[PDB]
Formats: C-alpha cells, structure tokens, sequence
C-alpha cells in the first residue's frame, strides 16, 4: 500500500494505490483505499484493511451524529481526536494507520495517525509499504504554495513511485481533492497505468466439456399460494 | 529525542529537537515536541509518542477544568497531575516528561518526570536518548539566573551536541520561552546550529 | 493447528452476462483423513447465495446465524434481503468478533432483484470486503483458483459458458490441493431461475 | 477414551465402543460403557478427555430428558444432534472447552429411518452411514468403504463390525479390551451381550 | 542470529514438446517488498544443448548452475569430448544437490533439453536432489498458480468430449512450439496479475536439434 | 556468526551513457551513536573501479586490505600490469563475490553489502551488487540498505531500463545521485551530511570527489508546524 | 504416500501410489515410488524422496559390485543389510526413509525387508508404509492368503492402494504395480486413481457412500 | 522394544520376550524374536531404541563368537556379562549412546549353575534370580517376590512366568502380542514353541 | 570505565579512571588501566579485564620480539597487532582498546579499536562506559596542538565529568604523558577533580 497527503494553496489532496494483498497474493487489483469520514473529510488507510475500514465508519458515524447535534459541519480535528482516542484505547491491536485530510470552517488540514494513537501534522505525508518510495518523491519535489494542479501531480507521482518500486503497491492511483469553499472531488482511478495486455489465447470451453452427475432447479422463491 | 528545560532570571525556556524515528527511518523530521498544557505551563515529551500525547491531552483537560473552578494552576500542580498519570499507569506507559512553567509568584520552574513516575524539581533538566551525550557539557556550562540570550545559547549549544552524536535526534531546534512578557516560540535550523 | 486448513475446501464465484455463478467442493476432512463427501459449502437466503470455506464448525454456525438474521430481516422489512445489503451484514457480523474471529472465508453471490445487476463479494475472516467485478476465490486452494480464474475468466460469459469456466476453474484447482475435492457443486444463478449441478471428479 | 465406531444399516444404527479405561500406566477398568441413552430411541457414545466425557454426556442426557417431560414428546435424532453440536460449538470458545467427541445413533420414528451423526469437540457435525473418532477410522474405514451397503441387515452390520474390530485388534498398539455393542432401532435400544 | 538463506522470488516453467523443450523464467529479482533488478537472467545455456534454472535463493542458484557448467566442462575433458546427455546431466545434478544434503542448495532446479532419441525432455529437482523426468513443471513463487492451469490446458485434465458427458476424454494431441509459447506467456501474464513477486520480464530459452534460441517478453512492472 | 558493530549506511549508484557513478556518506555508526565522522566507504581499485561498501566497518577494512593485496598480487610477474593485464571491475567483483559466498557458507559472513562500480576494458559500464549472503545482481541503478528503498525509486525515474542509459548524461546522473543523498539525509537516521562521490567515465577516467555536503535543504516550513493535532 | 509389499505363492507384489505433497500443495501426481535397484531387486519410497532415491540407487551399485566380486546374485538379506547399515551410520543426522527391499532368490525365495532410517531392519510377509498405510492394511489383512494367484494378488495390491488413495488426502494420483519373480521383477503398469476408482466402484459394488 | 523377563531356576535360565514391533501408529510385526545366542550356553535378550537394539546385540554376538574361535573355548556367563557391561559403560559417554537394555541368561558349564544378569543401557549390571527391564518389573515383581524359590524346576518356572505374563496382559495398556520363551540349561538353548 | 587519549603539541597523553566493578560492587578502586606494551607505546583498556590483559600481554610480547629483530615499532604497527588479535577473535572477545604512542618521526598518535576490531586513527579518543556522558564536552573543548598543561586540564575535566555521572567509573584519575622527554606518570585524587 502507498498513500500520500499533500497540502496546497486552498486545500489538501489525498491519494492512494489500488492493490490489496494477502501475503504475496493480490486479492483485489482495484481496491478503494480512499474512505469518507464525512463529505469533506476523507482518509486513506494502511495496515489491517478491515481495521482501517471499521475505524473510519465508526468515527464517520459518530462524526455525523455530532454534526447533527451541534448544527455545525464536522471538523478534521474532531475526527482526529476521536480516531486517536479510540486507537490508543486498543493499544495498537486495531492495526489502522491513516492519513486524514479535509476542509472545514476552520480551514484545510492534513494529519497522520498510527495504530497506537500517535498523530502528526504536516504539509506532505506518506504511509504504507510504499511510503519510502513516495516520500522520496515528495522530498524531491515538494515546495510551499503549491497550486491545486501541482499538488494533484505531486501526489499521484508519489503514489506511482510506490506502484512501480514497492511490491506491496500496484495497479491504479485514486485521488481526492478537498478545496476550501468547494465540494470535495473524489477521483476514482485517476490514473490507470497497469491494464493487462490481451492474452494469447481464448480459454472459453466447448459446452459439455465438464462432466455432470445431477441437475436440479433450486427453489429461491417463497412458499406459493393455492 | 533530545529535550531540555532551563530556568533563568526572567522565567524558563523549553528546548527540543524535531526528529521522530521508527527504527532507523525518520518518520517525522519536523516534529513539535514542545506541548502546551496551559497558557504558561508547557512540557517536553520523550518515550512513546502515543503515550506522551495521550498523557498531555489528559493533563490539558485536567488543568482546563481546574482553571474553570479554581483559577490558574501552579506549575507544581501541573507536574503533580502528570506524575499521577505516569506513576499509577507505570506498567503500561513509556513516558519521560519534563514540565516547565511560569508563575508570577514562583517565576520559572522545571520538573522532570522519568520512566518510573517520580517527580524531581530542578534548576534545569535534560531527557531523551540524546541527553546522555550532554550531561558533561550541561553540568559544566549551566549557571543560575542567566539572561534570556545566554539561556537560548546554552540550550542551542547543548541540543546541538545531542543532535550531533544521537542518531535518534535531529532536524530543527525548537524552543518556547515562558516569562511575564508572554509566550515566545523560537526555531533554529541546521545551518545555524551545526557550525557552532 | 491452523484453523483455516483443518477441514479443507474451496469456494469460487464468478459474474457473467445477467448471471452469477458460485461453486464449491464437497470435502470435509480431519487433516489427512477424508470424513465427508457431502459437505456443501454454499447456502442461500432467498435469492442471495453465500459460500463459506474454512473451519467447518464455523461454516455451519455462520449459516445458521445468517439464516437467523435474514429471517428476522424479512419479517421486519417485508422483503427479501439483497446481495449488497447482505454483504454489509456479513462484514458487520464478522468484525464484531474482531478479536475472536470465525475462521472462515465467506463468498457472497447473487443478482439484485430490482436493478438486475450481478453481484459478488469476498471477505477475510474479520469482514474486509473484496467486491471484485470478475471473480472471488476462497479456501485451501485459493492460490490455484486465482491462477485458474485469472487465465480462464473473460467478462460477459453467457450462463452455460460461465458454467464451463467456473467448473474447470474449481476442478483443476481442487486436483492440485490435497484438502479439496471429493465432489463439487456449481450454482448457475439468473434473475428468476437457479440451476444446481453436481460435477463428476476424481475421488482421491 | 479410545475407539468408538458407528454404522447405520437398513433399519438400525449400531454403536461399538471400547471397554478399557486407562489412567497412564494401568488399565483401571475393562468393562466401561462409553454411552448414554438420551431418549428411548436415541443413543450417544463418546470419547475424549477424562471427566469431561461423562460430564458432557450426562449434561446432554439431562437436557433431552427435560425436553421430553416438558413437551411429552421425543425429539428427532436430527434435533438432538443439532442441540449437541451447538453445545460443543459454544464450548470450543469457552474458558475451558469440553474435549469430547460423540456419535449419536438414533431411530427417527416419524420418518422410520435410522440416523447416525458424528460430532467432534469443535462442533463439527456430519450425518454418515458409518463413522468413528480418533484413529478408529484409519483402520476401519477401508473395510467399511468396501463392504458397506445401505440395505444391510442388522446381522450383516454386526458381522462387518466384527471385521473392523478384528483389524483394530491386529494393527492397533493399544489394548482397548474389546467393545460393547448397542443397537438402536424402532423398538428402542438394546445391548448385544456376546461380542 | 545469522540466516544463511534468503528468498529472491522468481518463477520458472519447463515444458517438454515432442521434438523440443522450453525453459522459461521471469527476470525479476526481489527481497521482501523491494525489487533488486527488473532484468536478472535466471535460465542459463549450460552447453551440450542443455538449459538450466535453479530458482529460489539466488546465491545457491548461481552456485549450482556454476558448478554444473563446470561439471560439463570436466565431463568433456575426462571422456573425450563426449556430449553430456540430458539423463546423465540430471543424474549428475542429483549428486551435486545431495552432496549438500545437510546444508542444501535452497533452490528448485529444472533442466530442459532433448533426450538421446531427440524427444523433448524436462527434469525437475527438489532442493536435496530427488528428481524426475516430467512433461510439464512450474517452479518458484507462482508455481501453484500455473500448474493447475497447465494440467487443464496441456494435459486436458477434467476436459471431456462434448456430447459424451464424461465418457470420452479429450484426446492428448501434441502441441507445437508456438502453442507452448502461447501457454507460457499466458501463464506468466496471469501469474504477474495475481503474484507480487512475478513481473518485469519473461525470458524463454527454446531447445531444439538446431540448438538453443532465446525469446524475451515484457511483463507488467508494478 | 556475528553481529555488526560499527556500521556504514547506504551506498547508491547508477549507470549513465559513458560510465557509472557511486556515492556513500562518511559516517561510521555505533548503533544509534554517530561515532565516526570521517570514514571513507568508497575504495578505488586502480583507475577503473570503485568498490562501495556498507554494513560492518571492521569487515570493510578487511575487504579494503584484500583489494590492496589483489593489486600487489596482480603486478607480480606481470609486465602488462598497467595495461592489458590490469585488474578489471569484473575480476574484482567476481573475486569479492566468491569470498562473500564462501564466508556465508562457513557460517561466518563478512557483514556487508557491496557495490562494485567501474568501466571495463572495452568501455562497457560495470555495476553489480553483492552482500553477506553471496547474493548478486545487476541493474541500471543499485543501492544498499535505505538507499534501496529511497534512492532507487528516484534514480529509476532517470534510468528506468537499459535503453535509458545512453540518454543519460553525467550531469543529469550526478544531479540525481546528489539529490538522492539529500533525501537519504532527510530520512535515514543513520546518515550524515558529509559524503564522497566517485565517477568512473570511459573518456575522463576516475574522478574521486571527497568532502561533499548535502546542500539546498528545505527546513523553513517547520516554523509553521505546531503541536500534533489541536494545538495552535 | 502409500506403499505396500507382500509375499505370496507366486512371489512378491509391490504396489504404490504416486502423490507428492508439500503441505496442502500437491507437488506431483506422477512420482515413481518404486525404485528399480536392479532387474531383480525393488525398493519403495517413503519419508524422504531424495534419501530413498539416492541411497537405493547407491544400493544398486553395491549389489553390482558384490556380484562382480563374488560371481553370484546378492541375497535380499545381504542387500537390505547394506542399506540398513549405511543409514544407521547417519542415525541422528536427519535421514528420512521407510522402505521395503523386495527380492526373490534361490536360497531365500520371495523375501521382503522393511528398512527404516532409525536403523530398523525387519523381515516379513506384509508391509505397508506411508500416511495412508492403515487404510491399505485393512484391505490386505482381510483378503490376504498365501495361495493367491498372481492375478488376484496384483488386484489386491491395486485395491489396497485405492482404499488409501480415497481416504488419505496425501495419497493418490496413480497406482504402480510390480510383480517380483525369481527371474526378476515384472512391471504391471500405471493406473490413474481417478479412472480406477469409478471402474472399481461399478465392477465391485464398493464405495456405495460415494455418488457416481 | 517392550517386555523382557528373566527367571533363573534350579538348573536353567528362562527368558521371555514380547513379539510385538510397533512403529508409532501400527504394529508392524507380531512374531519378533528379541534375542541373540552369544554362545552355545549363553543367550541375550534385549529392548530399547529401534535399530540400536539389534545392532548392539549382533555386535556383541560377533565378538563372543570371535573369542570362541580364537581360544576354542566358551566364555563363562559372568565373563560375557562383564564384556557387555563395559561396552555399554563405554557407550553411555559416547557421541551417540546405545539405548539398549539387556538380560543375559547363561548356564555355566564349569560351575554347573544357571546365571541371569540384568544390564541397562548405562552399564548397570546386577546378577538376579529374576529380572526385567522397563515397566515389566512393576507388574511382575510382586508375583515373583511371592512365588519364587531357588529350587524350582523348569516347569514351575514356566508356570510362574505364565502368571506374570497374564498379569501383564491384564494391566498393561499396550498389546505386546505375547512372548517368545527360551530356556538355557546344560544342554544349551531351546525355544518353547507353545506359550 | 572512563578512558581517553589525547594528542597535543609535544606528543600524547593517556587518561583513565581507576574503578573496576563486579555488578555494583567495586572490586578494585585503584586499578591501573594505563598499560605499557612498549617504552613509548601504551594503551587504555575497556571491556573484559581478562580479555584486555591477555591481549595487551600478547601485544607486548609481539612488540618485544619485533624490537629485537627490526628495532623500535611505530605506534601504527602496535595498533595493527592489537587490531589483528581483536578482529580475528571478535567472537570470543569483549575488548575496547585505545592505543597511544610517541615516535620522533610521527610524534603523538592515537588509535581507537572498538568492539568489532576496526581501527580508527584520531586526534583524540574516548572510550568506556563513562565516555558516553562526555561526548558533548570533549567535542566542544578539544583543540589541536594544545600545551601539556592544557591537555592535562582537558583530560582531568573530561574524566571528572565521566566519573561524576557514570557509576562504573571512579577513584583516582591516572595519566601517562608520552613525549620526546620521556614517560611521566600523573595521578589526581577525588578531592582535586570533584571540585572542578
Ligand atoms: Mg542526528
Ligand atoms: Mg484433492
Ligand atoms: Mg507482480
Ligand atoms: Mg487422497
């Protein structure tokens, strides 16, 4: 997994690859790692995939209720405080490593949080097995006062470094851009540089190739009238 | 990590490097290890980042609630709350915390709380992995009732040496000055302190 | 010792044109010892199908649990649960045992009764959803299944072509796994007819 | 405990269970009956850890007898086996699990069919024509796979069972002191007193 | 504690035709989640119309290939430049491998060539020298992904003739070198999709009576 | 079997159109203690080869002496020692690779990762890696330790495959190497600012640069960073 | 793995399965588990594949040297003992071997020695070794007679491996049959278990539990 | 191996040794003779680790036979037992010790006396009226302590031996498949073929 | 243990504490850790006392035999012999040795040989458990070409601080001065150096 977050002029951008693995085996080639905590607060998760999904949805759920209770749009610091206190309580047993980014009435924000509950602030961050490859790119090209277009470019380049160089990362680049005073734009499969080439052969079988012992209709309908 | 707090004539100054490592990888080279638990009561954190952050947040909460009821807490009171958390949860914590604050009655005060959760009031304190390399230097160079400029130089030179020898320390030298005049943040970059 | 490979077995699911297929082997064993050749691993609640590999006691327990829950769902909702909703229910149910999990590899397959869209999904033992467009694999020969599916699969297969593809994927994967085989079942699922076929295979 | 075998024939279920009770160095008993009658037409044999086997078996027996009195009705073998499986499936994630493997031989009076269920201590249930627990299957299943027919008489079942026991007595290192054999059919449960 | 072994990933595949044999392998070399090289040759021409690959721990793989190449050289010196037949090479490799029975070459070795009747031959070894002549053998990381596919598409396993419904097997008709190469390419393309250690490039060595030929194909680099 | 004591970190290198570049910092770490600040970890052999060594420094000094002895030995009864029968990068590597594998096979390794960079007699670039296990591999870019994780991604953006090598000038290659050294200084806790860089070119020969420093560093953005979440 | 050998009126029957596994992964279905030591002697493979292959090939070399030096066929007793003495030297080092050395000489008649990597050497009439040995013993014990015909004995060995191949997860692939006579062994073919199972089920009426 | 018993009566030594050979799960043989004749009037039974037992026994046999030929003379049972003890005492501090326990039953033709020696794998030698190795003594010694007389006939020795074996067959968990019994007296060594 | 060697204008000076501990017990409070391997080639020993003594004795033997054949050995040669023993026997040794010597051609030279058996030629070197506390101080206060009196003060002050913070160090500060004039032994007692 390679995940990055990059601050820019009027907001923040987050990006991720789309490979999920079981050891050395690729389970899903187009995984969605960019998660929505609230409309304009998004985060990307590395580590235990279900811990990243579950902790997002739980805090996302509570953030929504909090927003309704206070009649205010959710803040990134609230999502952060709720995430870290939940993760700290479980002493790293919930293996969620997240980059949390968003915009709110206070402004634009970018944070990282690790499984044990420690958080960090930054203008550029990377997480996952391809974080070192990504951070190499970020440390080479990041500057203050990036534009939206520059930040999207830098973020996706950092993910690409992970895709090509990290075996844990691959396939596509997902991006989400959160700009102040605008709707957050989720760009699913922003880049697609790993389409499989056409195979040499079609492996469609002739009908009746498989040996069959018994056939029967399965009753999926409910008990019928009359 | 290299952290220290030093009392001087007009109050106290906290100092820290900015390096946070995961093994040999520098996970954050611009970390802020100087944390505010009250207006003029700050702390330097060493050990588990999760633990020291959790502790600091709880202390900040306690001092906020204290202030609402009883007014501004003393630095000693803040140190006591830190100690209570560290001592009672010693089995599950890895935290080494220096507490520094400015009263008008007591002026600059420094309390160090090492791993066990004991408290020690000192004229100055050093902690973190990098502190080992500057026990000799700090002991030889510290004087009581230094000026602001002298104390800044003392901390700058000390943390410079800690950074030079300790791989776990590095980045910028952050400092927070606590006096009657208010709260001042200082930062010093490698090109400055490496040539000292 | 490893709970996910005591009993053995495999499930595979595929999508086709206006249809889905889900298939499983029939073996239950105690490590090297073959115990049953009639242990079906696919179940259904209304029109939603659920395959479950892994520790057999959990396979049985989860089937009973999801029958339980989908029956209450139906009584309250006054309608049969859909594949998308059920997938979330499986995920939720598995994650609630985060630190004492069912040692299973569930696979959902079905067609949404309102949109007509074919749906498949896979899970790890604590509920992480894998919602693949093409195919989902699970069990002690998941590597072999991945290899078969990746080469044999092509999109938009007609029901009777999809049958051959999924059958051959299962059979040949199972024959390279000691703990899978002893018979196989393939469900071909269309919007309002489901056909169930038992396959002839080697019994070693 | 050691060897427990089961075979479902045409009109009955036959359970064979070893008589030996060994506590480490010595064989303390050679006439132990590793079975409990759960209801008039349902018998359960068991094997596993010492103490837990009998404790579990009697606990199940009490529960089924309680159900029988409350409803004035005998639960089907299938229903009893499902109850037993749940108890074991509950037990495996307990603080200290029942280390008990069972065979449930019952005659369903409604369907007029014999039924044999094999359940291990994990709560792994399977309905079988013949079954075993432990190493018993390793020696006997090749003989049962060969000779078994679904239309066998009770007498033929007993003869096939004898061949299985003979093979066990030949190739097993442990002396299990023979077996007690019990037949479950429409008339209830009875013990074959010469085997 | 010092671990004398490592895992350099990689996947190899040997297929014996009627009058030819191919030995293929990906060119990616790895440790853990890093790529060492996108092109590090793994299948080697060892002379006497024999090709060899020792997949697994690359240091032992290189050592073994080197010692076998050396054995070919000395076979010529000692036996009047006699050609080392594939069966003789195979037996010789067993002794090389079993010589380190108690500190093994951590590799899965495959050799390919032609037998003394000119028919395609592939031999497969375990780390300690047990070996067999085989028609079809994948080795390394993605072997479990490739072999079932080969069982189905080379040996036509579980395939029956339409209309007979399981009564008549699909006949085992001989495959051409072009047909085998298609199956090799599709095997590695599929393996590249689902296995993280497979990718970058595919190098195939083809052995016929005319000699050894090479073919290279790009694989996905992610 | 041992454990490394005094250690050197990343060695990084790449090929360019007319030769190879190799670089390594001048630090000898003693665990987390940055003990020795003037350690040369690039060792030239003749005028055509530079051997870059990371890992255990005591073993590095031993290897350094083996290479010194190799030059002496090659000159014995060799009228063409400074011509046709001079040591080639490929000879030097193969010798080291033999030693490394032999040592691991006796369960007594030289605890090092080594990159031999040089130019052959025919002008061909030579760049190959060997480590304590005797594992060897070649690539357009090679790096050890942290450099493998952080330098390679950057260097591979310049030379991604073999066909990129003729398109890469010495200026572009050196620029990429120097930037990588800066990135490693930012992110490797066992690195130093001071490093050495060697260029072996088929035309201009061996250029050995000592006392280089990481410069043009970005730190100013640190002033705005406050707290770890909610602090203002 | 399942290997067996038994003595009878017509000599020795040797029958083996063909499966090799690494964990749950089936590495091969075409493993030769009968090692042709020479035209008169057979050995079976169980435990370590390399250990059995290597040392029983080596045994063939020692047998050949014996008959060159002594101008006489080596006895099964002497041949088996060369192997058992050799593996006994390596005891503790981690050799894995469970084999039947099978032969038929003038002085001995049909003879089988179970040889094993912890130094055991046992002469016997029926031996079964491997993960599926218990299944094969059941069929052997209940059907074995000395006065079996060569045809019936061959089938009994085949059927016993099939019984194991069915029940034992780590046995299967195919059955290899050998008949050892005084004038040498005779190979009786490779029999795919998949096809053999259905054939035997129908013709014999066995395996009623399995639907076909 | 398992049970080896010895009893020295008036005019002979009787050695009883189990017939079973078990390799873990299966009983591979039920007719194994766990004994070697070292000389015409000296017999040695043995039990211990697989392989080492026979290797040691045959090694001793070869050595005694070599001595017999060289000197044209049969060593006394005492002399043979001392040779064997030294070999085991040497073995216990070796790189890999012989894990073999033996009983040496001999008739001394010079003294006209039967003699039974018990030696364990450490080289612990004792001359006894009756002896055993492993757990065999635990079951049998109470019977031998009660019934044994130094003036017993060979037939009475065999009857007391039967009672010992019967007790073993009752209380031992393992099936050792009966025993082979051999008698050593002035006329040499013979096997009781019905026991 | 706290040991150091410092080159200066007229040659080199070796310095050491005198504490030898077995756990927390001081087995010897007046140890001589400055050892003579040749007339003007000495060494400071740290690590296993058995190992460093054995090594030093072997070196002394080697240099004595060297001298009989080839005349006075260089300090480099002595360091090389130390290194050969330490490197080749690294698995079985726990020795950290500083080698200091005076030639007339080369003047004062210092070589440090840490645990692994590597050699490092330095202007000055510090070693032993107590050295950790004075990396900062020594780095800040060392100058090249100091006078004899300045170097004695530098070593005295440095080892004073090492002793102050390290429990494993203590007792007297021993020093050996190596110049063209000859070999001078110095000793400094606690009452002197503790008040610095
Ligand atoms: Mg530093
Ligand atoms: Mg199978
Ligand atoms: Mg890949
Ligand atoms: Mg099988």
């Amino acid at each position: 997994t390679t995940i990055v977050g990059v601050k820019f002029n009027n907001g923040v951008v987050i990006a991720a690859d789309t490979r999920s693995t079981q050891g050395p085996i690729v389970a899903d080639k187009n995984c969605a790692k960019l998660h929505r905590i609230s409309p304009k607060i998004w985060c990307a998760g590395a580590g235990t995939a279900a811990d990243t999904e579950a902790v997002t949805q739980l805090i996302g759920s509570n953030i929504e209720l909090h927003s309704l209770y206070t009649s205010r749009e959710p803040r990134v610091v609230s999502a952060l405080q709720m995430l870290k206190q939940h993760l700290f309580k479980y002493q790293g047993h919930i293996g969620a490593y997240l980059i949390v980014a968003g915009v709110d009435p206070t402004g634009s924000h970018l944070f990282s949080i690790d499984a044990h509950g420690s958080t960090d602030v930054g203008y550029y961050l990377s997480l996952g097995s391809g974080s070192l490859a990504a951070m190499a790119v970020l440390e080479s090209h990041w500057k203050q006062d990036l534009t939206k277009e520059e930040a999207i470019k830098l973020a996706s380049d950092a993910i690409q470094a992970g895709i090509w160089n990290d075996l844990g990362s691959g396939s596509n680049v997902d991006v989400c851009v959160m700009e102040i005073g605008k709707d957050a734009e989720y760009l699913r499969n922003y880049l697609t540089p790993n389409v499989r080439e056409e195979k040499q052969k079609s492996y469609k079988f002739p009908r009746g190739t498989t040996a069959v012992l018994k056939e029967s209709i399965v009753n999926i309908c409910d008990i019928q009238e009359e | 990590t290299s952290i220290m707090a030093v009392t001087f004539k007009d109050g106290v100054i906290l100092g820290a490097d900015s390096r946070t490592t995961t093994g040999a990888y520098i996970a954050n080279r611009v970390t802020d290890k100087l944390t505010r638990v009250h207006d003029k009561i700050w702390c330097c954190r060493s050990g588990s980042a999760a633990d020291t952050q959790a502790i600091a947040d709880i202390v900040q909460y306690h001092l906020e609630l204290y202030t609402s009821q009883y007014g501004t807490p003393s630095t000693e009171t803040a140190a006591s709350v830190f100690k209570e958390l560290c001592y009672e949860n010693k089995d599950n914590l890895t935290a080494g915390i220096i507490v520094a604050g400015y009263d008008d009655k007591n002026k600059g005060e420094v309390y160090t709380i090492p791993l066990g959760g004991s408290v020690h009031k000192l004229p100055y304190a050093i902690a973190g992995s990098g502190s080992t390399f500057i026990y000799g230097y700090c002991d030889k160079n510290f004087r009581e009732n230094m000026s602001k400029e002298e104390t800044v130089d003392f901390i700058k030179h000390s943390l410079s040496q800690a950074i030079k020898w300790d791989g776990s320390s590095g980045g910028v030298i952050r400092m927070v000055v606590l006096t009657a005049a208010g709260v001042e943040r200082l930062i010093f970059y490698p090109d400055e302190y490496e040539q000292l | 010792s490893d709970p996910s490979s005591i009993n053995g077995g495999i499930v595979v699911a595929m999508t086709g044109k206006d249809c889905v297929a889900i298939a499983c082997d029939l073996r239950l064993g105690s490590q090297s010892l073959g115990v049953s050749n009639k242990f079906e691993k696919i179940f259904h609640y209304g029109h939603v199908f659920l395959g479950i590999t892994g520790l057999a006691t959990d396979v049985t327990t989860l089937n009973e649990m999801f029958r339980y829950k989908t029956n209450l769902y139906k009584l309250k909702e006054e309608r049969a649960i859909e594949p998308e909703t059920f997938t979330q229910l499986v995920s939720s149910s598995l994650y609630e045992r985060r630190f004492g999990p069912y040692f299973v590899g569930p696979v959902v397959a079905g067609i949404n009764s309102k949109s007509g869209k074919p749906f498949i999904a896979g899970f790890d033992l604590i509920g992480c959803i894998d919602e693949a467009k093409d195919f989902i694999v699970s069990g002690t020969a998941s590597d072999q299944l991945f290899g078969m599916c990746e080469s044999l699969y092509e999109p938009n297969l007609e029901p009777e072509d999809l049958f051959e593809t999924i059958s051959q994927a299962l059979l040949n994967a199972a024959d390279r796994d000691a703990l899978s085989g002893w018979g196989a079942v393939v469900y071909i699922i269309k919007k309002d007819e489901v056909v169930k076929r038992y396959l002839k295979m080697r019994q070693d | 405990m050691d060897i427990i075998l089961g075979i479902r024939v045409q009109d009955s279920v036959i359970l064979a269970s070893s008589k030996a009770v060994t506590r480490g160095i010595s064989v303390l008993k050679d006439s132990d009956d590793k079975t409990r009658q759960l209801s008039p037409h349902t018998l359960m044999s068991f094997a596993g850890e010492a103490g837990d086997t009998v404790q579990f078996a009697e606990y199940i027996q009490a529960n089924i007898q309680l159900y029988s009195i409350r409803e004035d009705y005998e639960l089907s073998p299938q229903a009893v086996s499902s109850f037993v499986r749940q108890e074991l499936a509950k037990s495996i994630r307990s603080r200290r699990p029942y280390q008990v493997n069972v065979l449930i031989g019952g005659y369903d009076k409604k369907k007029n069919k014999p039924e044999l269920y094999q359940i291990d201590y994990l709560g792994t249930k399977v309905e079988l024509p013949y079954g075993a627990h432990g190493y018993s299957g390793f020696y006997t299943f090749s003989l049962l796979d060969h000779h078994y027919r679904p239309d066998m008489t009770t007498e033929e079942g007993l003869d096939l069972l004898k061949l299985c026991v003979q093979e066990l007595e030949k190739r097993m290192p442990m002396d299990f002191k023979g077996v007690i054999v019990k037949i479950v059919d429409k008339d209830g449960i009875r013990q074959v007193d010469d085997f | 504690q010092f671990n004398p072994y490592g895992d350099n990933g990689g996947t190899i595949l040997g297929i014996a035709g009627e009058d030819f044999a191919v030995l293929a392998g990906d060119t990616r070399n790895i440790t853990d989640y890093s790529i060492n090289s996108r092109y590090e040759p793994k299948v080697f021409d060892c002379g006497d119309n024999i090709v060899m690959s020792a997949n697994g721990f690359a240091a032992d793989g290189d050592a073994l290939v080197k010692r076998f190449k050396n054995s070919v050289k000395w076979y010529h010196f000692d036996h009047n430049d006699k050609k080392l037949s594939i069966n003789s090479a195979a037996r010789n490799i067993q002794h090389l491998l079993y010589g380190k029975r108690f500190f093994p070459y951590y590799v899965h070795t495959i050799i390919a060539g032609l037998d003394e009747d000119g028919k395609g031959a592939v031999y497969s070894f375990d780390p300690v020298g047990s070996y067999e002549r085989e028609q079809c053998r994948a080795g390394g990381a993605a072997a479990s992904l490739i072999m079932p596919f080969l069982d189905n598409q080379v040996n036509f396993k579980n395939q029956y003739e339409p209309g007979t419904n399981g009564k008549v097997k699909k006949p085992l008709k001989y495959l051409s070198v072009e047909e085998v190469i298609k199956l090799v390419r599709d095997s590695f393309t599929s393996a590249t999709e689902r296995h993280i250690q497979v990718g970058d490039g595919l190098e195939i060595l083809i052995v016929t009576k005319d000699g050894v030929r090479k073919e290279f194909y790009e694989l996905k680099r992610d | 079997t041992q454990q490394p004591i005094v250690t050197g970190t990343s060695v990084i290198s790449m090929k360019y159109d007319n030769g190879v570049i190799i670089a390594a910092d001048n630090l000898g770490s003693y665990g987390s203690l940055l003990r020795f600040n003037g350690v040369e970890r690039l060792i030239p052999v003749g005028d055509n080869t530079v051997v870059g060594i990371s890992g255990d420094i005591s073993d590095m000094q031993h290897i350094e002496r083996l290479l010194k002895d190799l030059v002496t030995e090659n000159a014995y009864d060799n009228p063409l020692a400074d011509a046709e029968e001079a040591l080639e990068p490929s000879y030097i590597f193969e010798y080291l690779a033999t030693v490394m594998y032999q040592r691991r096979s006796k369960m007594n390794p030289l605890w090092n990762a080594i990159i031999v960079a040089g130019v052959q007699s025919n002008g061909d670039q030579f760049l190959r890696y060997v480590n304590l296990l005797g594992v060897t591999y070649s690539s357009p870019t090679l790096a050890t330790g942290f450099g493998a994780h952080m330098a390679n991604p950057l260097l591979r953006k310049v030379v991604d495959r073999e066909s990129d090598i003729p398109k890469t000038t010495v200026q572009v290659a050196e620029e990429a190497i120097v930037n990588a050294m800066r990135v490693l200084y930012y992110r490797d806790a066992r690195s130093s600012r001071n490093f050495s860089l060697a260029i072996i070119d088929k035309n201009t020969g061996l250029t050995f640069k000592k006392n280089l420093q990481v410069e043009n560093m970005k730190w100013d953005f640190a002033k705005d960073i406050k707290g770890y979440g909610t602090q203002k | 793995t399942t290997t067996l050998a038994f003595r009878f009126q017509g000599g020795i029957i040797v029958a083996v399965d063909s499966r090799a596994t690494a964990g749950n992964w089936v590495a091969s279905q075409t493993v030769k588990k009968v090692i042709e030591i020479n035209p008169f002697l057979l050995g079976t493979m169980a435990g370590g594949a390399a250990d059995c292959q290597f040392w029983e090939t080596w045994l063939g070399s020692q047998c050949r040297l014996h008959e060159l030096r002594e101008k006489e066929r080596i006895s099964v007793a002497a041949a088996s003992k060369i192997l058992s003495n050799l593996v006994y030297q390596y005891k503790g080092a981690g050799l894995s071997m469970g084999t039947m050395i099978c032969g038929y000489t003038r002085k001995e008649g049909p003879t089988i020695y179970y040889v094993d990597s912890d130094g055991t050497r046992l002469k016997g009439d029926i031996f079964c070794v491997g993960s599926g040995q218990t299944f094969a013993y059941g069929v052997l014990d209940s059907n074995y007679k000395w006065d079996l015909s060569v045809e019936d004995a061959l089938y009994l060995g085949k059927r016993s491996i099939l019984a194991a191949a069915h029940r034992d997860a780590y046995s299967g692939g195919s059955v290899n049959l050998y008949h050892v006579t005084e004038d040498g062994w005779i190979y009786h073919g490779n029999h795919d278990v998949g096809e053999l199972f259905w054939k035997v089920k129908e013709e014999e009426g066995s395996f009623n539990n399995v639907i076909g």
